[PDB]
């Protein structure tokens, strides 16, 4: 993903989610920040795991 | 039932019902669909 204006509040909010844990930033600050590269991965597994 | 915690983030935990981050006491919660359906459609919540 490059070159996005990405909203990210309309997706923790504006969603039914079970589990949304972010690790080295929080959730609130993510609209005010810039990254440099960021990459989606997805997959589909039972959830025990 | 999580973002009654100190310190989430949801449309519960910015537009209803705010705990401060320096709480003390606790949240107690408990399933009840035996007398809160029929459904029953006066639960209203701030979109």
């Amino acid at each position: 993903i490059s070159n996005c204006v990405a909203d990210y509040s309309v997706l923790y909010n504006s969603a039914s989610f079970s589990t949304f844990k972010c690790y080295g930033v929080s959730p609130t600050k993510l609209n005010d920040l810039c990254f440099t590269n960021v990459y989606a991965d997805s997959f589909v597994i039972r959830g025990d795991e | 039932v999580r973002q009654i915690a100190p310190g989430q983030t949801g449309k519960i935990a910015d537009y209803n019902y705010k705990l401060p981050d320096d709480f003390t006491g606790c949240v107690i919660a408990w399933n009840s669909n035996n007398l809160d359906s029929k459904g029953n459609y006066n639960y209203l919540y701030r979109l």
